[PDB]
């Protein structure tokens, strides 16, 4: 269920960061925490925002209709 | 273009009477599906 | 905040912070007796019927079905049934008093026994409001 | 220059940090206030669904939409619909933008803040082309659609503060701090041993001299100094949230000002 | 659904003014101004600055429930000091404050290379 535009707690637009963020664990071999910085995600409600997400779409793009 | 119902397993535009029963010309499968009104529902971005 | 009461930032609320999809599927079919005699779906008028609802049945189509996507509030009459009496007197269903959103899905199926079928589904997004439980 | 004095350490497209000396509390807050609330910005505050096939609600859209974040360069050049002449909306009140998108590719189809369209007519003023900070040019991820999927929608952005809606926020966090030795004794540490060793110091601990342990407390002392870091979100450039937010703060002190004039006569 | 509306936070309703000025019951050359769709971004402000004015008594603000934007400043003046020429003389003095603050951070930002 799709990366949230702007952290609830700041604000700060988290909406564009998470393909982005993907492949510095992917294709980076990064790991979670040094990627999330990487994107310039510094305070805690930033790093939760796209660390505990869960991306659903993928799973209901899935259904054929 | 101007429809009445939609087949739920082949996605499907169709539209049929009450006279002429249920299910899919074209498919089989008896669900079916309202179809969006063209009336247009505008939301608060908030 | 006391006595187990808390405080939301309003700020975190519409940034999306806690909010949720309510979904209500209304349902009904075309009769349960008679080998000739049956119940009909369809928008019905003043047609010696009088014993109706009235929340207005006039967000209801031709087929007595509410197309998706129109807002449904207060008891606006959502499945337009009708029962004959040897005269349409009503039986059809208004959306549940309390509630207001927007159609979300209406499926026409048929039974096991042969029957005209309705499932009426109503999507409502419900916002972190005041007594809300957490 | 005659008052407060302002000291920028650093400074970005996006990030400005600074040091407010010769200022009351009162002021460095209700600053940070305004910053956060009182300042207009362009944002969507209506989309009219024409097509919606994706596995997403069209209200869940409806919200994305609201925060994507959106040009309010010439903001003070459009005006608050609410006081503008038009039945509804019109040019000089709002933008209209647009976004039709169909998964048409065999792989998922990705639909960004990159993809929303101006349809309105300008008149030359920088405003709600989408703010793209990412690299590969691409916005905000709105939506994504499989091979069948369609989205055909339209967009009216308008005038609005933070304080009616967080979307309107050219905001983002402000980090705020004052006497990082605590020399004012304005908060009591807990500790279990040691207060010292268990809090850890800060960063802004290199700019202020260190108390003098065996020394008296300044009773008289009043807090004044201010260690201020300012983020952007994008909508206006760094520079002009401070500018506009030092501006909308002035604004309305005057209005009070101007009001007590209007009572005045009778 | 008993909410009220996000603009009435900051849009005056039918009627309803701004300042509504009243004489203080209790001690004298006292008064309470209401400002109303008004918070803490306003209220802290005047009356700290007012606190610097040598020659106010008494000056503190309250905002009575949350639910509403609204506040009410209490001020007292020395004989011969009308209060409402106090709080003025406060706004124009923070207007002034202001606008050397505009100023220099404009003057820094053009200095600063980024
Ligand atoms: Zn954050
Ligand atoms: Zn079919
Ligand atoms: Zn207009």
């Amino acid at each position: 269920m799709i990366v949230p535009v702007r952290c609830f707690s700041c604000g700060k637009v988290v909406g564009d960061k998470w393909e982005s963020y993907l492949n510095l664990l992917q294709e980076d071999e990064l790991d979670e925490g040094t990627a999330l910085s990487r994107l310039g995600l510094k305070r805690y409600c930033c790093r939760r925002m796209i660390l505990t997400h869960v991306d659903l779409i993928e799973k209901f793009l899935r259904y054929n209709p | 273009a101007t429809l009445k119902y939609i087949c739920a397993e082949c996605s499907s535009k169709l539209s049929l009477s009450r006279t002429d029963a249920v299910r899919c010309k074209d498919c089989g499968h008896r669900i079916l599906l309202k179809a969006r009104t063209k009336r247009l529902v505008q939301f608060e971005a908030r | 905040n006391q006595e187990d009461s808390m405080i939301m930032n309003q700020s975190s609320i519409d940034r999306g912070l806690f909010r949720s999809l309510f979904f209500r599927s209304y349902m009904d079919q075309e009769k349960k007796y008679g080998m000739s005699i049956t119940e009909t779906f369809e928008k019905p008028q003043r047609t010696n019927t009088l014993r109706m609802k009235h929340g207005t049945y006039d967000k209801l189509d031709d087929d007595g079905l509410i197309a998706p996507g129109v807002r449904v509030s207060g008891e606006d009459v959502i499945i337009g049934k009708t029962t004959p009496i040897s005269s349409k007197r009503d039986a059809s269903t208004p959306l549940r008093s309390t509630e207001n959103g927007i159609v979300d899905q209406v499926l026409v199926t048929t039974n096991q026994d042969g029957l005209k079928f309705v499932k009426v589904r109503v999507r409502t997004t419900k916002i972190p409001q005041i007594g809300d439980k957490f | 220059e005659e008052g407060p004095q302002v000291k920028i350490r650093e400074a970005s497209k996006d990030n400005v940090d600074f040091i407010l000396s010769n200022v009351d509390l009162a002021m460095a807050n209700s600053l940070r206030r305004v910053m956060i609330a009182e300042i207009p910005t362009l944002a969507i505050d209506s989309v009219e669904v024409e097509t919606n096939t994706t596995v997403l609600a069209d209200e869940f859209i409806a919200h994305r939409l609201g925060l994507i974040p959106l040009q309010s360069m010439d903001i003070e050049q459009l005006e608050y619909s609410r006081d503008c002449f038009c039945e509804d909306h019109c040019d000089k009140c709002s933008v209209v933008l647009t976004l039709q998108a169909f998964g048409e590719s065999e792989s998922t189809t990705n639909v960004y803040s990159k993809d929303l369209v101006i349809v309105s007519n300008l008149m030359g003023r920088n405003i709600g082309h989408p703010i793209i900070q990412d690299k590969e040019g691409n916005g905000v991820l709105i939506c994504k659609l499989r091979k069948g999927q369609e989205l055909k929608l339209t967009c009216v952005a308008k005038k609005g503060i933070a304080k009616e809606h967080a979307k309107w926020g050219p905001a983002a966090a402000i980090e705020f701090e004052y006497d990082p030795w605590n020399k004012l004794k304005h908060t009591d540490y807990w500790y279990e041993q040691d207060s010292a060793k268990e809090w850890p110091q800060s960063k802004n601990c290199e700019y202020e001299d260190p108390p003098n342990e065996g020394d008296p407390f300044d009773y008289k002392a009043q807090a004044d100094t201010f260690y201020m870091n300012v983020e952007s979100v994008g909508s206006i450039p760094v520079d002009q949230v401070v500018v506009r937010g030092i501006d909308t703060l002035q604004k309305k002190v005057a209005s009070i000002l101007l009001a007590l004039t209007q009572m005045d006569q009778d | 659904m008993n909410a009220p509306d996000r603009f009435e936070l900051f849009l005056l309703g039918e009627g309803e003014s701004k300042l509504k000025i009243d004489p203080d019951t209790k001690a004298p050359n006292a008064v309470v101004i209401t400002f109303e769709k008004e918070d803490h971004t306003l209220g802290n402000l005047i009356r700290a600055e007012l606190l610097n004015d040598r020659k106010v008594l008494f000056a503190a603000y309250k905002v009575e429930h949350p639910f509403f934007a609204r506040f009410k400043l209490r001020i007292q003046t020395t004989e011969g000091y009308d209060p409402k020429d106090a709080l003025k003389n406060a706004c124009n003095s923070i207007i002034n404050k202001l606008g050397a603050l505009k100023t220099n951070f404009e003057t820094e930002w053009n200095l600063q290379t980024l």
